[PDB]
């Protein structure tokens, strides 16, 4: 698909067996989500925005579809005011930014 | 409004 | 051109007669700068993002040459960690996500 940028471009996910939805988010190094449960051991991590950092749990190797595309990678869960999909997942889709 | 790294 | 997300997709602008590198950030409504010098009025505004909230002056109606395409748009300035291109602008210069 093409998404343009008159709304924001969010898309439907599936992880854990949960559905979210989640912003693709090229200003994200990172995918963060809350509210989602992961199985099984993280390490602490903190990650940083526009106004300052929140601590996460960093999860591995998390399977994730991300509008109907099978992908795996590292997963981030913590306060967000909203679920994000960054760059580590979005090469994986194939995602492109076009002008 | 304004979206993350480190 | 077409902009991969295997790095961060960051440009560069022209913005007040002073050069700057930006990231383009389909997770921003809006585009923030620092350390820029924008000549006139202005208003007081928040923007949220992860992390917390920041104070901003905004601008109305500013010239900026984003890669090497003229538009003409709000700007708002104050402490980013990173320059950010948003979709405000973004849509001007017919930037789309492809995947």
């Amino acid at each position: 698909p093409q998404i343009t940028l008159w709304k924001r471009p969010i898309v439907t996910i599936k992880i854990g067996g949960q559905l979210k939805e989640a912003l693709l988010n090229t200003g994200a190094d990172d995918t963060v989500l809350e509210e989602v449960n992961l199985p099984g051991r993280w390490k602490p991590k903190l990650i940083g925005g526009i106004g300052g950092f929140v601590k996460v749990r960093q999860y591995d190797q998390v399977p994730i579809e991300i509008c109907g595309h099978k992908v795996i990678g590292t997963v981030l869960v913590g306060p967000t005011p909203t679920n994000v999909i960054g760059r580590n997942l979005m090469t994986q889709i194939g995602c492109t930014l076009n002008f | 409004r304004v979206x993350e790294a480190l």
